[PDB]
């Protein structure tokens, strides 16, 4: 698991050269934009349990052959693993959030998933539609455009934020393809 | 999938050589002809709900008995009318994706391999088909070289159908 | 690699939550300590073969045995071995005022070291004699700040109690 | 992250980042009463290495809420609460009454000391405790023979060690760790060779052959095969599975020999033509091209270029290449 | 394989929808490109021997060890080997710039080939010092003039970048 | 049209540009849209109530359902419709208490949950702190939310996956004094010379040293092998136009205790700078 | 007890290493947002009698129906006891502000509660209701500093997805 800062070392690391000059100004960027970055991570794990939730039941409502018998999500065993299955995929997203780099949600979480999902039998175009609904959430509780709550902030943009977290959930999405 | 730019990569990839100026002006032929072809699928896409609706009516009007017959293959019931305007919408929409990539390449990979299989099987047929894609042709309102991109691919589906 | 961030996140991954108010409040420690120790591994990056070559005579000026025959300096390519090793080693502590932690110290120059400077008999008092002497060659005005000479003083002599 | 060279690291980045990084020790005899934040956090660390990071529901926690409040004022937690939950019927139902007896006998390696059965005289020391005086004393073996006080502290919750050098194993040991523990994001329900119901290491386990180890997260992560006899005595069927020998003249000419195993052949992409064939996707005996994916190879060393190239190029995916 | 026409394409069908307004506006920006793009390709192709053989014969002024007796490139079909990897490399990186997405680059080159070196013993950090050398070879190769009209590809050359950035990492 | 404060701000259309809450209506074309829904509904003689989103709240609103709001006009009108309500009148905050029901202008009902200073209208938060405004002639009361009234009925149409998923590009950061350098080695060795060696890069000092052995761009150039046989003879000079002069005059510097010299010996290739040099400067020859 | 400090300390005793310069830069947080929330804290203390009455009846008023005969609010007696019940809350987050951490709710409010609830018939909802209400009433400027209330805020949204 690396961090931002641990990313460029392991990188200056392959060619024996010390981190000074021009990659330090990128990092010390990471430094002044690193109130923003709490002040969204923050915003994720405030709402973590509506996100999961409206997730797993929007995931249903547009296909609801998944609670029929054949379903996947049929009986309460497989509805409280699905809405447990989501929950931590949404809790390693936000430590590569709060990280600044996808290491802890490759290692940890996408490594082996795909071989998880094909020996359960879950269907792979349903867990896509499910991560998808939960980065139309995370992009709206960073951007502010959540329509159900409004969060206080200071004034500013954090358009590259949302696009650093919605390139953690299509990684989901292309791994247990 | 078949494409103007992955077949330029297929047939050096296959030989084995780099991208010779064989290959890029294939995909500068894709690039030129690629603005008659995303208005073409701007406007199919805008207007297909009217194209969605009509086309299933004018299968209706042609054939009346498709609404009178008894059975599963038969559009009488009201479930039977639902999977029609379903297998119209999935016509249409292989033919906005062909305009988008530039060739006959996503109505091969999700509608034309295995066709001829599953009408013979669940027993439709293709004369039923035909005549919803000649509406389409008639009545997506197009004109010129915008016209000629959009039935260039209405009429790769009819000589599958036939 | 040991640092901040990650040292939060393993916390709060084991006891399986979220990352709380508490770990927020770690990094933004990372951010107020952050000005003090990237001017230690910029000064550190751009002066770096005038100190590695400051220190690696530092040894053989205190042990002149390791010319003696059977020895660890006995010829240029053991002493070309020996600055590179001391070039690994002051490369490691640039490496930790990035992070922010002793992780690439631990995982890449301390463990295991105990086993191979005992087998290749490498007497491990001369690998602290040059730490120890960049330590106390220091002014705290002159080359970098007062903070930016605690944090890089700091990691210095975490690598002298590592090797004794 | 994959691979081995960049990080200078190998075993973190085949599957066991997460494991190389917790303790879980319970640094204090008992309990304290009035806090509950630090012992709920080692019960639920020895849930999930006991268990195999199975989920445990709130009906089925609540099954085993007497022996929780035993660990902690009165019992240790590797022994007596490990043994203790090893007798419950939650692990009862899914780690031994769906299985033989030898795939009951490796789970219990696993989950309980941490590494595979070495050869058939591990299997068959663990049988014998059943056969003469049944489960109960069963589970006890496993905590009550020399290595289990050997390696572990009695405080401390059990890891895993059957990929290390100091737990002194054999080397085909190290590559059978590497087929019951998938990464983090696994449990043995969720192993495509063990699926809460199979022997995982049946007949590999037993003559101690190696495998090839395949990484999690992979290109061809997903590649798993039958097992079939080959012989006329056994009654076996050829054309399944390639060898894993090399034996007569083809293994020395061209070059030396390797085993490559292919994981993904669909019926569209096989000609060079970057599409689908159009038309009739079926021969007459309506068969596919390839009537199995998951096909493997042995090829020589000249020969494995243009195989490298006839693989890719007709969908398939190298799972792994293994010099033989 | 598939492009990046083709890629928003199976996108998609996967969801069953017609393509957006906003997602053709964006498709039509990936031809207003087009020109750009095809000089890229048409440079580095064009000098495609003298960027793998000097990019070669900087890898062994650095490291001369692979070519000692015992080192990993010496002799004659271990050096031709060598030479043939680098090309096949940059022949893939030049598949993935003409089409816009780096799918055929894995599935037809990258997958298998960390597996492939790990049972011959070729080094991995030497293999990807000779991905970087080609690579600010040829993104110095596309930001020159040289019989184009002047103009910003800054877009396309870190789309280049990273396609050579994407075949070190698969083999590192 | 005209400016806000002719006629005082007592004008009905200029009252709301006056007090500032919801300057989003006149700047798009929304107020032409909320006097066509109260033609199409008859309100103008019974009362009613609205909820006007505020400034912020239009700043909110997603950019997948902005775009939806500008390709679809019909979706933009019961939107709007969505917020003037008929069930009880002109209601003040007092009246919104506990939880109920509201009939919309237009659309199906909406649920709103009322419990005391907080009160929510479904998706949407009524900011008390001005909010209690009453017109008399034309009557309604005017509430102020913090969120547009969004149902979930009109939005399975919209979704993220269309095109509106964040990205962003990320460019090269390459110097030009760098890859200047490197145009040179992309030409084949026969026409680009010394330049075909210009990719290699400054290895570290120890590099250089007797177990790796990494050779210096020096080693390539005619420069390494200048051994000629004639020679300077120095005693036909002047005497005094003959100059030396040493690097250090120091025992220390000139050689340390352990071997690392810079002066003395073999070990003149270990500096760490010096491994790569500028051929660039003469020609493609 | 979840803190900074405690998080710090427990990880360098999992490891058996000494507190390291990635251990005390974790406290200069905890120094910097001190005084955001030891005087939200401070605001909570000496205005805790009005925050839990004007909650006590937020959640009266949307579940009107606990004051039903057979259901929770009966009487004067269980309607004491669930504005007792909320003090007990705004009085543990009073504790987490001083501690720094999600300690003293994780311990003393949330651990156990979800039975205590089931099993005493008492609907988890009606406690929620209240506490997002006094996170809605909240607004930055007035009630506190622009940085308290980043603070308040996150513990009442702890508490929620705790409840929820
Ligand atoms: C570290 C990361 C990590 C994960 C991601 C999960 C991965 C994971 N999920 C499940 C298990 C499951 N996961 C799902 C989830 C779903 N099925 C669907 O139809 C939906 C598409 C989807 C919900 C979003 C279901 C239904 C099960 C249970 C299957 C079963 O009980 O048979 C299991 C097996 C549980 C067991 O063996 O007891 C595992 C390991 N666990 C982890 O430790
Ligand atoms: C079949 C039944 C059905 C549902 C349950 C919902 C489920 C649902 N919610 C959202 C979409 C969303 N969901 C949330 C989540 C929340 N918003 C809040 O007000 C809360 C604070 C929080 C948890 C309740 C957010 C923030 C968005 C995006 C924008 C917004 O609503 O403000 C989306 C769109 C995802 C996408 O764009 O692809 C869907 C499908 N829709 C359905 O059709
Ligand atoms: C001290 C620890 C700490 C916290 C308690 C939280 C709270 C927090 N957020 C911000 C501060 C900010 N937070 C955001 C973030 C956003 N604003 C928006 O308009 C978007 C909706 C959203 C995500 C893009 C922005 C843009 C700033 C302004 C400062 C900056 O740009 O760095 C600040 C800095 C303001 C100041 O200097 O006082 C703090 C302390 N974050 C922290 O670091
Ligand atoms: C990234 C972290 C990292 C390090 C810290 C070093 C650690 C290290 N140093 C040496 C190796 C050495 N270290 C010395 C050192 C000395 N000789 C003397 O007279 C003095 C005692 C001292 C100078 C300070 C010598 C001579 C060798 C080579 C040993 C040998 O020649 O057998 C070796 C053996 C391998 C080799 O030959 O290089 C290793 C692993 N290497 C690393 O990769
Ligand atoms: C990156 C790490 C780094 C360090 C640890 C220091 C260490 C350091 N000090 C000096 C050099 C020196 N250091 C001093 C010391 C002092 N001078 C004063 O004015 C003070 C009274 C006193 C502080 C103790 C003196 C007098 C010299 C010059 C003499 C010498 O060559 O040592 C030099 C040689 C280069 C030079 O300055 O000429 C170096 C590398 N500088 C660095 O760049
Ligand atoms: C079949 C073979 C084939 C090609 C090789 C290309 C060649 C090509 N490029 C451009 C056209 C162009 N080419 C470039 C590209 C560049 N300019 C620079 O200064 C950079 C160095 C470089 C980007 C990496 C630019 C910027 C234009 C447009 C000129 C402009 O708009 O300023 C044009 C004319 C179109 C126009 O002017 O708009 C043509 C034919 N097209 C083809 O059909
Ligand atoms: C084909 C025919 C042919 C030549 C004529 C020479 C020409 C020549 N000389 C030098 C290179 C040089 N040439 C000189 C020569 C001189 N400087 C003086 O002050 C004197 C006036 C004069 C000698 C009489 C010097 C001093 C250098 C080295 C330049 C340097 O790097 O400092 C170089 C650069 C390559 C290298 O450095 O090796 C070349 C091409 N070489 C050839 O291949
Ligand atoms: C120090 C930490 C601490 C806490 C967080 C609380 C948690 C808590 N609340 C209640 C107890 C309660 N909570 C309620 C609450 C309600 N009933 C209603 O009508 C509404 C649904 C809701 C109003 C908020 C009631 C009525 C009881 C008393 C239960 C009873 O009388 O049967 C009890 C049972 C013991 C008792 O108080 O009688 C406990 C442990 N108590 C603590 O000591
Ligand atoms: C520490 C805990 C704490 C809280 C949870 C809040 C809660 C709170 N708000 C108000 C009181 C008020 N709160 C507001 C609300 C606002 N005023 C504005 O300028 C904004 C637009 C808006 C922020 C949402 C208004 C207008 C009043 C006075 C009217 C009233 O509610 O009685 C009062 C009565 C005392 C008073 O302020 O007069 C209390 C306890 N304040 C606190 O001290
Ligand atoms: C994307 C590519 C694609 C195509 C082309 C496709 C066709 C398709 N149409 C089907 C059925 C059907 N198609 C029709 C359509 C008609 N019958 C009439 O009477 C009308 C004249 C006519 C429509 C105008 C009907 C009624 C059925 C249901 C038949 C049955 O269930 O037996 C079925 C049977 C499976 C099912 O029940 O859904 C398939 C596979 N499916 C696909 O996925
Ligand atoms: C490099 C050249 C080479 C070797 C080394 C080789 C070994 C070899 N021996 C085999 C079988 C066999 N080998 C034996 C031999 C014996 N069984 C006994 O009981 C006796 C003890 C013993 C000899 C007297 C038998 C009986 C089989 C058939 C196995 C069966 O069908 O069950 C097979 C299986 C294929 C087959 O059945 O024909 C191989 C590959 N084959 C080769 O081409
Ligand atoms: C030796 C005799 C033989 C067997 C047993 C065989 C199985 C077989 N079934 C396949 C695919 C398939 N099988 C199914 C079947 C189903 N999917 C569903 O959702 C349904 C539940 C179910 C049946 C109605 C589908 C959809 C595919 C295509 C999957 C794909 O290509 O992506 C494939 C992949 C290649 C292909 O596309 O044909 C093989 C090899 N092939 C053979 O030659
Ligand atoms: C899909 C296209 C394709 C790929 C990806 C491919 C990889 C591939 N690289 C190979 C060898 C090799 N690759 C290298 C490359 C290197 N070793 C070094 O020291 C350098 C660092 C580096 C390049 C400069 C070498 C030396 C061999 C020969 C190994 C041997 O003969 O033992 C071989 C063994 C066969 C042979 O060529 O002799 C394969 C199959 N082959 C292909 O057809």
């Amino acid at each position: 698991m690396l961090d931002a800062f641990s990313r460029v070392v392991v990188n200056s690391d392959a060619k024996a050269a010390y981190v000074g000059g021009s990659d330090l100004q990128a990092l010390k960027s990471f430094i002044a934009d690193g109130n923003k970055r709490l002040d969204a991570v923050n915003s994720i794990v405030s709402n973590a349990s509506c996100m999961v939730s409206d997730a797993v039941s929007g995931m249903i409502c547009e296909n609801p052959g998944l609670i029929s018998p054949g379903g996947n999500c049929y009986t309460n065993r497989r509805m409280a693993a699905c809405l447990r299955d989501g929950e931590i995929i949404l809790r390693y997203v936000s430590y590569a959030l709060l990280a600044g780099d996808a290491s802890v949600l490759e290692d940890r979480c996408l490594n082996g998933l795909k071989e998880t999902y094909i020996a359960l039998g879950v269907p792979t175009n349903s867990s896509i539609r499910a991560v998808s609904i939960m980065k139309a959430q995370a992009v709206a509780f960073i951007t502010n455009t959540a329509t159900e709550r409004k969060m206080s902030f200071a004034a500013g943009d954090c358009t590259s934020l949302a696009s650093e977290v919605a390139s953690y959930f299509d990684r989901v999405g292309a791994a247990i393809s | 999938m078949k494409t103007p730019i992955t077949e330029a990569i297929a047939t050096a990839d296959n030989q084995g050589r780099f991208l010779s100026n064989t290959e890029l002006q294939a995909v500068n032929g894709r690039y030129q002809r690629a603005t008659a072809s995303l208005t073409a699928a701007k406007a199919l896409t805008g207007s297909a709900q009217r194209l969605i609706t009509g086309a299933a009516q004018a299968v209706y009007n042609k054939f009346p008995y498709t609404t009178q017959m008894p059975g599963p293959a038969y559009a009488s019931s009201a479930i039977g009318k639902a999977k029609c305007a379903r297998d119209i919408g999935y016509y249409l929409r292989m033919v906005t994706y062909c305009l988008v990539v530039g060739g006959t390449g996503p109505m091969d990979e999700y509608l034309v391999a295995g066709l001829e299989e599953i009408n013979r099987s669940f027993d439709l047929s293709p004369s039923w088909y035909i005549e919803a894609l000649q509406y389409i042709k008639n009545s997506h309102g197009l004109s010129g070289q915008v016209a000629n991109e959009a039935n260039a691919y209405i009429d790769y589906a009819i000589n599958t159908l036939s | 690699m040991k640092s901040v961030i990650t040292t939060v996140v393993s916390a709060a991954d084991a006891a399986g939550r979220f990352p709380s108010n508490s770990d927020l409040e770690s990094i933004q420690g990372n951010i107020q300590r952050s000005a003090a120790r990237l001017e230690a591994a910029e000064k550190l990056a751009g002066n770096h073969e005038a100190v590695v070559k400051e220190a690696g005579d530092a040894c053989f000026a205190k042990y002149a045995y390791l010319k003696n025959p059977g020895e660890a300096g006995e010829n240029q390519e053991k002493i070309n071995k020996c600055y590179r090793d001391v070039d690994h080693y002051m490369r490691l502590v640039n490496y930790c005022l990035v992070v922010g932690g002793t992780g690439p110290l631990d995982e890449w120059g301390i463990a295991g070291a105990r086993e191979v400077y005992r087998t290749l008999n490498l007497p491990t008092s001369a690998y602290v004699a040059s730490i120890a002497y960049t330590r106390d060659r220091l002014c705290v005005p002159r080359d970098m700040s007062a903070q930016a000479g605690v944090e890089f003083s700091a990691y210095l002599d975490y690598l002298i109690n590592a090797l004794s | 992250r994959l691979g081995t060279v960049s990080g200078n690291s190998s075993l973190d980045k085949l599957g066991l980042d997460k494991f190389l990084s917790e303790s879980n020790r319970a640094y204090t005899p008992r309990a304290q009463p009035g806090f509950s934040s630090e012992y709920e956090q080692i019960i639920s660390a020895t849930y999930k290495q006991l268990f195999g990071n199975a989920y445990i529901m709130d009906s089925e926690r609540a099954e085993m809420a007497k022996q929780e409040s035993m660990f902690r004022d009165g019992q240790l937690t590797l022994k007596d609460f490990c043994r203790a939950l090893a007798k419950t019927e939650q692990y009862k139902k899914r780690f031994f009454d769906s299985r033989p007896l030898y795939g009951a006998i490796e789970l219990n390696f696993k989950n309980i000391l941490g590494r595979t059965p070495d050869g058939l005289e591990h299997y068959r020391a663990k049988s014998a405790v059943y056969d003469t005086k049944g489960y109960e004393a069963f589970v006890d073996a496993f905590f009550d023979d020399g290595e289990y006080d050997e390696v572990y502290d009695d405080y401390t919750v059990p890891f895993y060690r059957g990929y290390k050098t100091e737990a002194n194993l054999s080397m085909a040991a190290f590559t059978h760790f590497f087929r019951m523990v998938r990464g983090s994001s696994t449990s043995d329900k969720a192993n495509p060779n063990s699926m809460q119901k199979d022997i995982p290491l049946n007949y590999y386990g037993i003559t101690k052959t190696p495998l090839a180890v395949i990484a999690p997260g992979a290109a061809g992560t997903a590649y798993t095969e039958s097992f079939a006899g080959t012989g006329s005595w056994q009654s076996g069927r050829a054309g399944l599975n390639a060898a894993r020998v090399a034996l007569g003249v083809p293994a020395t000419a061209n070059g030396k020999s390797f085993r490559v195993e292919v994981t993904g052949y669909t019926q569209p992409g096989f000609g060079i033509t970057a599409g689908t064939a159009v038309g009739k996707l079926y021969k007459a005996n309506k068969l596919s091209r390839y009537p199995r994916s998951n096909k493997s190879y042995v090829v020589g060393f000249d020969e494995l270029t243009p195989l490298y190239q006839r693989i890719t190029k007709n969908g398939g995916t190298i799972a792994s290449i293994t010099p033989l | 394989m598939l492009d990046a026409f083709a890629k928003v394409v199976a996108q998609a069908d996967a969801r069953g929808e017609f393509l957006s307004n906003t997602q053709i506006d964006a498709l039509s920006k990936m031809v207003k490109e087009g020109n750009q793009r095809l000089d890229i390709v048409n440079k580095v192709t064009s000098n495609a021997s003298a960027i793998v053989t000097n990019s070669a014969r900087a890898l062994f002024a650095e490291q001369p060890q692979l070519i000692q007796p015992g080192g990993n490139a010496y002799t004659s079909r271990r050096m031709a080997a060598c030479l043939r990897d680098m090309e096949i490399v940059l022949r893939y990186v030049s598949y993935a710039m003409i089409a816009g997405d780096s799918s055929v680059l894995d599935d037809r080159c990258l997958n298998g080939l960390r597996e492939t070196y790990q049972a011959l013993g070729t080094p991995g950090s030497s293999v990807a010092v000779a991905i970087q050398k080609m690579k600010d070879a040829s993104v110095a190769l596309a930001n020159d003039t040289t019989g184009t009209p002047i103009g910003d590809c800054s877009s396309l050359v870190a789309e280049l970048a990273g396609y050579f950035d994407r075949a070190a990492v698969s083999v590192v | 049209a005209a400016k806000p404060y002719e006629s005082g701000y007592i004008a009905e259309d200029d009252f709301w540009r006056g007090r500032g809450i919801a300057a989003w209506v006149y700047a798009t074309g929304a107020n032409k849209v909320i006097a066509q829904i109260v033609k199409d509904f008859n309100l103008t003689d019974k009362k009613f109530m609205v909820f006007i989103p505020n400034d912020g709240a239009f700043a909110r609103l997603s950019p997948q359902l902005r775009k939806a709001m500008m390709e679809d006009s019909r979706l933009v009108y019961d939107m709007l419709a969505g917020h003037i309500f008929t069930s009880k009148g002109s209601a003040m905050l007092k009246d919104l208490q506990g939880a109920g029901y509201l009939q919309p202008a237009y659309g199906e009902a909406i649920g709103y949950v009322g419990t005391g200073r907080v009160i929510k209208i479904g998706n949407a938060q009524v900011i008390p702190e001005s909010s209690d405004i009453l017109r008399k002639n034309l009557g309604f009361s005017a509430h102020t939310l913090d969120t547009f009234i969004v149902p979930k009925a009109l939005t399975k149409k919209v979704s993220i996956e269309a095109g509106f998923s964040p990205v962003t590009p990320a460019k090269y950061v390459s110097t030009t004094k760098a890859d200047l350098r490197y145009v040179g080695a992309t030409k084949p060795a026969a026409v680009g010379g010394r330049r075909a060696m210009n990719l290699m890069k400054q290895q570290p000092f120890w590099m250089y040293g007797p177990p790796y052995n990494a050779v210096t761009q020096d080693e390539y150039e005619p420069i390494s092998a200048a051994a000629p046989k004639a020679f300077v003879d120095y005693q036909i000079f002047a005497p005094g136009t003959v100059k030396v002069s040493p690097d250090s005059v120091n025992a220390n510097e000139l050689n340390p205790v352990s071997g690392m010299s810079k002066y003395i010996g073999k070990t003149q290739k270990l500096v760490g700078d010096q491994g790569i040099s500028d051929r660039s400067d003469k020609l493609p020859m």
